[PDB]
């Protein structure tokens, strides 16, 4: 098909995502949870990474690597040391929030994900790492944790499949660093969180040295109803490459700001007019949108009125899917100070440990800090441009390239507003 | 049918300072015996 | 023999061990890739990125430092995409650099002078005001001044790795992030002298040498220690008949490049 | 403002009283025993942050015996300590007040909330009360932007906030009550307000839509 959106109930797979059913293993069976679970395990690792490959699922951390090919790497004979999936609910991109729905309203959905992925990847436990600040979610997930264990779901003999796993919960202590999949490895290991370079691979030596995967929850979590329902099923949905559903976050000048489950490649202007009940003022009161989160460029609002959220259809209008966290400005907005105020983020939360993003993005913050009030000419918008490309490219971690983009998507769709500024500064001066 | 009307989400609203470390502190007996690297540490 | 495995510098065929890396490779051809963090006899670290080094027909630079060399590359180590990044590289270690040179010990056997002459830009386009963090009393031997550091953790890993010393850390993050005992605390190892000659910087310096001359002033004299029957060798650097100070002097098989604070 | 050197003060030294109560040892153990044998530096994190909930706050004394426990070098638990922003190496008050100033936030205005804390309790974002029952402090986005503008307080979120709506909770915690945690804008938690868009329908059970051969 050609046209995406309007999904319906009966194929949504956060089913509780509001809260409104028990969240409890009663509810959560109710709503065909934990079905044919030792089915799912004793038809194999390979069956299993099959239908995820088939599915075409991609990340949903915000990378958007396929799941499916990533899963695999695991899918090796073991050399003696444990085998372990990492399941990443840091949670810490500004604008993004679907991840918390998911483990305190569908807990079970996630431990299920846990044991299907982590026995697909031959994993003897799972470590969800869920950030501090998350403390009521944390403890949902461990109630949800013990009663799956109670029920003989998880744990020695999980599902009577013959197969052990465990399934702990470790919580962050504040960094959003620690979303970054090497910087959380070294977050459980009991170190700062700071990423580590790479080769070698975590699928080669990650937490405590051992072979690992790092999984989104969201990943994670729809993995068992592609296995009940087929990949195929999945594979139904959004354009080649940038199938499924996805969860979406509508936030900031929205009249209904909500979490809500539509299909890929859904229009951005549907989505937020159907879902989020329209900009605040109409749609011509639309300045930009941030469409994946803080770490993805804006968009001006003659891109939006076409542009699809999906994986290929925002690289083309050069930015990004991300977290699906769509955030809306709308004409009254200061565009200059909200992208300033996300690069205040991005240098309050460099770990520090190389050099492009420990002193570059100090570095673009004081600039832009400069670009709010005007108290700049506008030769230094070109040296703006060129000291985010110094970063880009040159760290570590991704921290450092999403924190040049943010600059770029402003430089390039909002270049008169910045010299709009700087020439007021001046005569009220001059 | 569920009544799906109001928020069933609500035992959170009295957890306290350690409701998750006496979770875990309760989900020991549940959890297999762990992996050896062979020494007691790295060696610090 | 058949584990050599064949790679390219700028086109020259170079057969090398598997796990040997970029940096490495580069070696065997005589060709040093500019460096802050990495040190040989230090655990790789691969945080200052000034090794960014191009790989033909890749579009990231990688660090050469740390990354191993795979079978067929060419490594491109004067690519204008190599260049432009120890630009940049360069131009973010400079920007909170204190202008210190004039009463900084390190002056004329500095690699951050020598590597921005080389590699880096003739000009600052930082027109923001600069970082400043406080200095941390480690004892007598060893005076810092900290707003010279540049993060390199060399002193860290020579601490905990060579002298067995967890002492030394990080505190905070971002551009924030300080070296470190984060308590007062001394750093008394019978090592400990070695931290001043792998600081690539002023940062840490001798107490004892501090002022008293330049590097282009001293007359070197190789000769051996006599305080123990290790035999290490030194370098007695001299001026205008006076003796100024110990340094260390390589040699694989006794003290490699290290010497005793006795010694020192 | 917020160092990170420790020097040493009459009420924050090394030996300033600390000890885990023997319930908190068991579940030391308990933490310890999540990880694989020699590999128990990983319970730092939490082992620091169980020594803060003992607490309140992290004394040098209280990170000191936590590499003692652990048996980690204590630079190491310094590293730790200082690198993760929930760690509080001053004391902090008894409610303590996180407000997101992040961008989805400050576009709904997380300003006026800050504002009204402030003029409300009478301090700054930084200090604490004379009385010292609240600590107010700017942070970054928690993970809540849907319901923005919102605030952390201790272990609860409190959303959906208007000016009138952070009084409340502040007259509530004054009193020595519990406020609640959640929106206070009339829905429950992420939906759409003014009614569900999606996930009107029943749940569809077990078994629906299986592939077959499974
Ligand atoms: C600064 C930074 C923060 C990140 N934060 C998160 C996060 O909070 N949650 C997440 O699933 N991924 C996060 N990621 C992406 C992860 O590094 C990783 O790609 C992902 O968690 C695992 O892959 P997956 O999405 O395919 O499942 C972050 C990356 C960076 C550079
Ligand atoms: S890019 Fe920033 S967050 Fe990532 S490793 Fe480098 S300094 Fe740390
Ligand atoms: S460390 Fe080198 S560049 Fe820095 S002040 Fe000293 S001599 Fe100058
Ligand atoms: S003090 Fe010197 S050796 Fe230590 S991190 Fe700083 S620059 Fe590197
Ligand atoms: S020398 Fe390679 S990154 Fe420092
Ligand atoms: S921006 Fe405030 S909770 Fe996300
Ligand atoms: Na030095």
């Amino acid at each position: 098909k050609t046209s995406f959106g309007s999904l319906k109930d009966e194929d949504r797979i956060f089913t509780n995502l509001y809260g409104r059913h028990d969240w409890r293993l009663k509810g959560a069976l109710r709503r065909g949870d934990w079905y044919k679970t030792k089915e799912i395990l004793l038809k194999g690792p390979d069956w299993i990474l099959g239908e995820m490959k088939t599915s075409g699922l991609r990340g949903r951390g915000g990378a958007g690597f396929p799941t499916g090919l990533k899963w695999s790497f695991m899918n090796k004979p073991s050399d003696g040391r444990p085998k372990y999936l990492v399941v990443n609910a840091d949670e810490g991109e500004p604008g993004t929030c679907k991840d918390r729905e998911i483990m305190r309203h569908d807990p079970h959905k996630l431990v299920e994900g846990c044991l299907v992925g982590g026995r697909a990847m031959g994993a003897r436990a799972a470590y969800i790492y869920i950030r501090g600040e998350f403390y009521n979610e944390a403890s949902n997930l461990q109630v949800a944790i013990r009663e799956a264990y109670e029920a003989g779901l998880i744990g020695k003999n999980a599902c009577g499949s013959d197969y052990d796993f465990d399934v702990f919960v470790v919580r962050g202590a504040g960094a959003y660093i620690c979303g970054e999949e090497t910087a959380l490895i070294e977050s459980i290991e009991g170190k700062q969180g700071k990423p580590r370079l790479k080769p070698p691979f975590p699928a080669d030596v990650g937490v405590f040295g051992c072979p690992t995967t790092v999984a989104n929850v969201e990943t994670v979590a729809v993995s068992p109803t592609i296995c009940r329902r087929g990949g195929t099923w999945f594979a139904g949905f959004g354009r080649e490459r940038n199938s499924g559903t996805k969860l979406f976050n509508i936030s900031g000048h929205v009249n209904h700001p909500c979490t809500v489950e539509e299909e890929m490649s859904v229009p951005l202007k549907e989505l937020i007019e159907k879902h989020a009940g329209g900009v605040t003022g109409g749609w011509d009161n639309l300045l930009a949108v941030i469409p994946g989160g803080s770490s993805t460029p804006l968009i001006p609002k003659s891109v939006c009125e076409t542009v699809l959220m999906d994986f290929d259809a925002l690289v083309q209008a050069q930015t990004g899917l991300g977290t699906a966290a769509v955030i809306v400005m709308d004409r009254s907005t200061d565009i200059v100070k909200a992208i300033a105020r996300l690069i205040e983020f991005y240098k309050h939360e460099s770990c520090g440990q190389c050099t492009p993003c420990r002193e570059g993005v100090d570095w673009m913050n004081k600039v832009m800090a400069r670009f709010v009030k005007g108290d700049a000419r506008p030769a230094e918008i070109d040296s703006l441009w060129e000291i985010s490309k110094q970063i880009e490219g040159h760290t570590i971690c991704a921290l450092g390239d999403g924190a040049a983009w943010p600059v770029q998507g402003l430089i390039r769709h909002f270049r008169p507003e910045l010299e709009d500024r700087m020439q007021r500064f001046a005569q009220q001066h001059r | 049918p569920t009544d799906t009307t109001t928020y069933k989400n609500l035992q959170h609203h009295d957890y306290n300072t350690y409701t998750f470390l006496d979770l875990n502190l309760d989900l020991s007996k549940f959890r297999l015996p762990q992996p050896s690297s062979g020494r007691e540490s790295p060696r610090h | 023999a058949s584990n050599l495995i064949e790679v390219f510098v700028d086109g020259q065929s170079v057969m090398v061990e598997p796990g040997t890396t970029v940096l490495q490779a580069c070696e065997k051809v005589g060709m040093q890739i500019p460096r802050f963090c990495y040190h040989e006899r230090l655990s790789v670290a691969g945080n200052c990125r000034m090794c960014l080094v191009e790989i033909e027909k890749a579009p990231k630079v990688v660090a050469a430092c740390a990354m191993p060399v795979m079978k067929g590359w060419n490594i491109l180590t004067n690519s204008e995409k190599s260049k432009k990044a120890r630009e940049g590289v360069m131009e973010f270690l400079l920007a909170n650099h204190p202008l210190d040179c004039p009463i900084c010990d390190q002056g004329g056997e500095c690699d951050l002078q020598d590597q921005s002459m080389m590699f880096g830009s003739d000009r600052s386009r930082f027109l923001e005001g600069k970082r400043a963090v406080e200095d941390k009393n480690i004892g007598p031997l060893v005076k810092t001044i900290m707003t010279r550091c540049i993060q390199c953790t060399r002193c860290i890993r020579f601490a905990s790795e060579i002298a067995g010393v967890d002492d030394l850390g990080t505190t905070g993050r971002g551009n924030d992030m300080q070296v470190g005992t984060y308590i007062e605390k001394m750093f008394m190892s019978e090592l400990s002298g070695n931290v001043i000659d792998i600081c690539p910087v002023g940062a840490l310096t001798s107490k004892p040498y501090a002022f008293t001359a330049r590097p282009w002033e001293t007359r070197k004299t190789e000769s051996i220690d006599v305080m123990d029957a290790v035999g290490s060798n030194i370098v007695v650097s001299t001026r205008t008949g006076e003796v100024m100070r110990i340094l260390p002097r390589m040699h694989e098989d006794i003290n490699e490049e290290w010497i005793s604070d006795k010694t020192r | 403002g917020a160092l990170f050197v420790h020097r040493d003060t009459p009420e924050n030294n090394p030996d300033t009283p600390f000890d885990f109560t023997p319930e908190n040892y068991k579940r030391i153990e308990a933490i310890v025993k999540n990880y694989p044998e020699g590999h128990q530096a990983a319970a730092v994190l939490p082992v620091l942050d169980l020594a803060q909930r003992q607490n309140g706050w992290l004394p040098i004394s209280a990170m000191n015996k936590v590499a003692e426990v652990l048996q980690v070098p204590p630079m190491r638990v310094y590293e730790v300590a200082t690198f993760y922003t929930m760690y509080n190496r001053k004391p902090v008050g008894k409610y303590h007040i996180q407000v997101c100033t992040t961008t989805p936030c400050m576009l709904r205005d997380s300003d006026s909330i800050l504002e009204t804390l402030q003029r409300k309790l009478g301090i700054k974002v930084g200090e604490t009360t004379p009385d010292k029952l609240f600590t107010l402090i700017e942070v970054e986005c928690l993970g809540a932007c849907v319901n923005a503008p919102m605030v952390q307080i201790n272990d609860n979120y409190y959303e959906d906030l208007t000016p009138k709506d952070i009084e409340e909770i502040i007259d509530e915690l004054k009193a020595g009550k519990v406020p609640k945690p959640g929106p206070r804008s009339g829905r429950f938690c992420c939906e759409p307000a003014g009614g569900l868009t999606s996930l009107t329908e029943p749940p569809k059970g077990p078994g629906f839509g299986v592939q077959a051969g499974l």
